């Protein structure tokens, strides 16, 4: 896997796409509280596990 | 259309009785798998039998199979 850490300043590795985990949600739809999502790093490309 | 399985709700006769199921399709586009047996008419419950109109989230609904005319319902599972 690839490492996940906490950085005070931050960098491009903090960019995370929030993708729908349910088929009833599609890109461009508003995220509703209580929903299950996938946090996919933009550069790494592998979702948080 | 059940999105998670990407399948249409269909009612058809298997051996001698009508059963409700989700039909599996080999089409790449699941929504393109359209069949006449997967057509349902939406009925809004109203105190007036002859009155329809727009539905509401808090209202009651019935589903009628267009091809066969039966109504969707739930019964006891043998298992
Ligand atoms: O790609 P082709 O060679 O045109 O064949 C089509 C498709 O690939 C399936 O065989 C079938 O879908 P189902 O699995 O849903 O039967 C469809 O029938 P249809 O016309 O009844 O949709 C065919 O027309």
């Amino acid at each position: 896997a690839m490492r996940v850490t906490l950085d005070a300043t931050g960098n491009e590795g903090s960019w995370l796409f929030i993708q729908p985990f349910w088929k009833l949600r599609s890109n461009g739809d508003n995220v509703v509280v209580g929903d299950k999502v996938i946090l996919n790093p933009v550069n790494a490309g592998q979702p948080l596990h | 259309f059940h999105a998670e399985q990407e399948k249409f709700l269909t009612c058809d006769e298997y051996k001698g009785k009508l059963q409700v199921f989700l039909r599996t399709t080999l089409r790449q586009s699941a929504t393109s798998a359209t069949s006449s047996n997967a057509l349902w008419e939406v009925e809004v419950v109203h105190h007036d039998p002859c009155r329809g109109g727009a539905g509401h989230w808090n209202g009651l609904y019935r589903f009628k199979h267009l091809a066969t005319g039966n109504y969707l319902a739930a019964e006891e599972n043998p298992s």
